[PDB]
RNA sequence: GACGUUUUCAUUAAUCAAGAACGAAAGUUAGGGGAUCGAAGAUGAUCAGAUACCGUCGUAGUCUUAACCAUAAACUAUGCCGACUAGGGAUCGGGUGGUGUUUUUUUAAUGACCCACUCGGCACCUUACGAGAAAUCAAAGUCUUUGGGUUCUGGGGGGAGUAUGG
């Protein structure tokens, strides 16, 4: 219990050196084991998209696989997408929560033509793409709600947005490609050099220089 | 050049270009030849 | 032709590794040693241990001393000097221009097939 | 930085020019001219070895900054430096790796041969093929060596030398290890020899 | 970036490439942060005060990974003529 | 043929920036391209540039800092009214609160907001960032 | 065609409705030879459809002369003029000679070489930055971060390149 800490980052978190979530994103850290973001943020909830029974032949008679597509998140700017074919309904359900805790990254979302108390829409028109699906998001005025396909809307809830103007294109009805494409589309709002992101960063320290005596690799 | 003229005198081509490619659309040719009037035993009606 | 009991081949790694010359080829006196010490609770199946590890005595008749080894032994007058070539070396004409163009002190002999 | 403690000195240039690393590689994919000076008249490239010395000058800045000597890792699949890393290891504190690089070593956090490095020094970045390829996932700096047909891809410290002859590899290993132990701090100078030989890090012929 | 009264927006204020002057995202699996501790008289390390470099993904993929860091070690005060300004 | 030298401009700087350079050698070049790049330096998407000359077309060397992601000519050079520039904004610009289409006009060369400021609107040239 | 040139025009230009040359194989009229095999055919086959692959002669044709035709998987399955990037050891067409190595004009002459360098044609393979759905592609790129210029085609499968007309 606790975490039985692996990979020098559980060794961070089991003591408590990293407090927030975005601290790990700030340094572009690797994440290998998965319950770190749920410890760091209990507000997430498990929101299933689809549990479909695939019976692919396991060489002697198929024993009923299941590929689950689970979008975990809180509706506050912390997302996650997990896709897995497994050997059990509940096994695929928990497996879809595993990968969706590896796949966490937030979205820079802002305002559109003014400013008031809280931000609502995105920053820029982006577009992700997965093979057969293109997803083209658009900033939106206040209040107008999510204009998207019935699979895209709940994922963009967990993006933390109140208003988007999605304009996807491609063979969307393969719903496996579509959420990969839209996850690329929301995983680019920081990865786009906009004129408000024109400052010169100082490139500050990594905490893997700081903590490395405090609570680090323990032989004992 | 994407197979099309663009220059700002070429509209002479373009509205004659699409003019010959609307006929490859199906209901355009179905509509503008009166084929619903020369056929389709309702004769463009809704009941009979 | 036969494979008898397989929990035997650790005889050359459990008992022999501290006590080498114990076993004997004749078998009229070498079978009291296996009744007191173990959970061996029989009389006939017990003494199959010698013959399946007697054949391991046909190949014959700890590395942590190799990290403090690595700072002691040295040929003191070796080829790690300017000595066996007597300092002066066949060196490229532009490496002489390199010790020119960096600032270095060497002897510079030059062999040439022409230019 | 370039202190008064150490810069280019002609008494460690004893060692490099005693290895004859004016014998570089013989054909150059063109990303590899900040450190050549010329070539011998049949076309084998001559190395600016003072800048090769500056390579180890900043290479030890990279190493001695970490408050974790366990986080230092060195790889050597090429046989020649396979002694040298152990010759480094108990001297420095780096955990040694030599032999075959297990496919999915930096992948698969579950298996036994999974390392958590903060700094990795490679030896032959062609012979360490999947140690170049599969290592740049977990965001690791690649301290490498670069002859004139050696990869400009995925590296950032391209140290120019040869890899034909057992003395060059362990020579530049020793030339970095001496001052790494002197950045951790035992002795001072460069015309001054260390207590143990540059012969030490070399390859036997069993 | 800022609301009706100020109050800067969107946590994970990112960091930037110092070679192509591009951005480094929290996705990225090539960007390396380099801590170059100094030297001085006695010439050891001064471990903790750092010339922090960052190396993004396009440089490390598409020959031009190495020479782009010769320039930064040159033009900060770390190495001398390893990077021919007169290239 | 280089039917638009302004087109076989920045396509060259696409093939420099997307391929990761810090400069390119533009020849030919015109006062079209010279004032185009003076406008771009005034915005500072690209950095410092120098016109070097021969008794032929001429060359330009640019020293940017990366922020030129994409430019492009919007040939053919459409003629736009005052209200219709804002149509051309929302078709092909990233967001409302930055990004410039620029214009040639009888008041010379300036972006579409200086057209909104100095109250004309003229022929299109390109979109720049 | 390439290449060299401090020779001459000073924009004479790119494609392309209409228009015009050429055009494999085959085929089409009037002739020459008539050697070679040989779509059709005349014979022997030869046993049920081990399968009908066999074999032998063969008009014309293949070869040409005065002319058509205007058809190909006429395919590198990619229209033509632009821009840049890879990375390479050779090629071939040109230009040069290292205190450059030998037969011998006399160390590097006739020629040809190692090391370099240039533009022309034919190619290859790398990591694919870019793509594509994917095989793959240094262009089937610089296209949702959509506009260098210009010409001809395609809109589900058939029905059908069929009817009809020019």
């Amino acid at each position: 219990k606790g975490w039985v800490p692996v990979t020098k980052l559980g060794r961070l978190v089991k003591a408590g050196k990293i407090t927030t979530i975005e601290e790990i994103f700030l340094h572009s850290l690797p994440v290998k084991e998965f319950q770190i973001i749920d410890t760091l943020l209990p507000g997430l909830q498990d929101e299933v998209m689809n549990i479909k029974p695939v019976q692919k032949q396991t060489r002697a008679g198929q024993r009923t696989r299941f590929k689950a597509v689970v979008v975990v998140g809180d509706s506050n700017g912390h997302v996650g997408l997990g896709i897995k074919t497994a050997k059990e309904v509940a096994g695929a359900i928990r497996a879809g929560i595993i990968i969706a805790k590896l796949s966490v990254i937030p979205i820079r979302r802002g305002y559109w033509g003014t400013n008031l108390g809280q931000p609502h829409s995105l920053a820029t028109k982006t577009t992700g793409k997965c093979g057969s699906v293109t997803v083209r998001l658009i900033p939106a005025p206040r209040g107008s709600g999510i204009v998207a396909s019935p699979a895209v809307k709940k994922l963009l809830q967990l993006a933390g947005v109140e208003d988007v103007y999605t304009q996807s294109n491609g063979k969307t009805r393969t719903l496996e490609n579509t959420l990969k494409a839209a996850f690329v589309a929301i995983g680019n709002t920081y990865g786009f050099l906009t004129p408000n992101l024109w400052a010169e960063q100082p490139l500050p320290v990594s905490p893997l220089d700081i903590y490395s005596d405090e609570a680090s690799a323990q032989k004992k | 050049g994407k197979g099309k003229p663009r220059g700002l005198n070429s509209a002479r081509k373009l509205r004659v270009h699409r003019r010959n490619n609307r006929w490859a659309e199906n209901n355009y040719k179905k509509r503008l030849l009166g084929t619903a009037f020369k056929s389709s035993p309702f004769g463009g009606s809704s009941h009979a | 032709g036969r494979v008898r009991t397989k929990t035997v081949k650790r005889a050359s790694k459990a008992l022999i590794e501290r006590y080498y010359p114990k076993l004997t080829l004749d078998f009229q006196t070498n079978k009291r040693l296996c009744d007191e010490i173990a959970t061996i609770q029989s009389k006939r199946l017990r003494n199959k241990i010698a013959g399946y590890t007697t054949h391991l005595m046909k190949r014959i008749q700890l590395q942590e001393e190799e990290r403090e080894r690595k700072d002691q032994y040295v040929p003191e007058v070796s080829a790690l000097d300017l000595s066996r070539s007597n300092g002066v070396l066949n060196v490229d004409n532009q490496t002489s221009d390199l010790v020119k163009s960096l600032g270095l002190k060497l002897p510079l002999s030059v062999i040439n097939v022409s230019a | 930085s370039l202190p008064a403690t150490f810069d280019l000195t002609p008494e460690d240039a004893q060692l490099l020019l005693a290895a004859n690393t004016h014998l570089g590689a013989r054909n150059v994919q063109v990303h590899q001219e900040p450190y050549v000076f010329n070539a011998r008249p049949d076309g084998v490239h001559v190395i600016n070895v003072g800048k090769t010395w500056e390579k180890l000058v900043l290479a030890a800045r990279i190493i001695a900054a970490i408050p974790n000597p366990e986080d230092v890792v060195a790889i050597s699949s090429r046989t020649f430096g396979q002694r040298a890393v152990l010759k480094f290891a108990a001297h420095t504190g780096a955990t040694p790796i030599a032999g075959r690089f297990t496919p999915g070593s930096f992948t698969n956090y579950i298996t036994r041969s999974f390392k958590e490095p903060r700094l990795v020094i490679v030896t032959d970045p062609r012979s360490d093929a999947q140690a170049i390829k599969e290592a740049s996932y977990v965001n690791i700096p690649v301290i490498a060596l670069t002859d004139l047909d050696s990869p400009s891809e995925f590296v950032d410290v391209a140290i120019p030398c040869n890899n034909r002859g057992k003395h060059s590899i362990g020579l530049i290993w020793y030339l970095l290890a001496r001052e790494v132990l002197r950045l951790r701090g035992a002795l001072v100078d460069r015309t001054q020899p260390w207590s143990i030989m540059p012969d030490l890090y070399f390859y036997r012929f069993p | 970036m800022e609301n009706d009264k100020g109050q800067l927006v969107e946590l994970y204020v990112p960091r930037k490439c110092s070679a192509t002057n591009r951005i480094i995202k929290a996705d990225d699996h090539a960007s390396v942060q380099i801590n170059v501790a100094k030297v001085d008289e006695e010439g050891r390390a001064i471990p903790g005060e750092y010339v922090t470099y960052a190396l993004s993904g396009y440089v490390r993929s598409r020959g031009e990974s190495d020479d782009s860091l010769n320039r930064l070690a040159q033009n900060d005060g770390l190495l001398k003529n390893v990077w021919s300004y007169s290239r | 043929t280089r039917s638009s030298v302004l087109a076989d401009a920045l396509n060259a700087i696409n093939n420099a920036e997307k391929t990761g350079k810090r400069q390119v050698l533009i020849r030919p070049s015109s006062k079209v391209i010279i004032k185009f790049l003076q406008v771009m330096q005034k915005h500072g998407y690209i950095g410092e540039f120098v016109y070097i000359d021969d008794h032929r077309s001429g060359k330009i060397v640019v020293q940017l800092n990366g922020r030129l992601n994409k430019c492009g000519v919007i040939s053919p050079r459409f003629n736009v009214k005052i209200g219709d520039i804002e149509k051309w904004t929302a078709n092909l610009l990233p967001a409302r609160q930055f990004g410039y289409v620029i214009l040639t006009t009888s008041a010379g060369i300036m972006d579409h907001e200086e057209a909104r400021r100095k109250h004309v609107s003229g022929k299109i040239l390109g979109f720049v960032y």
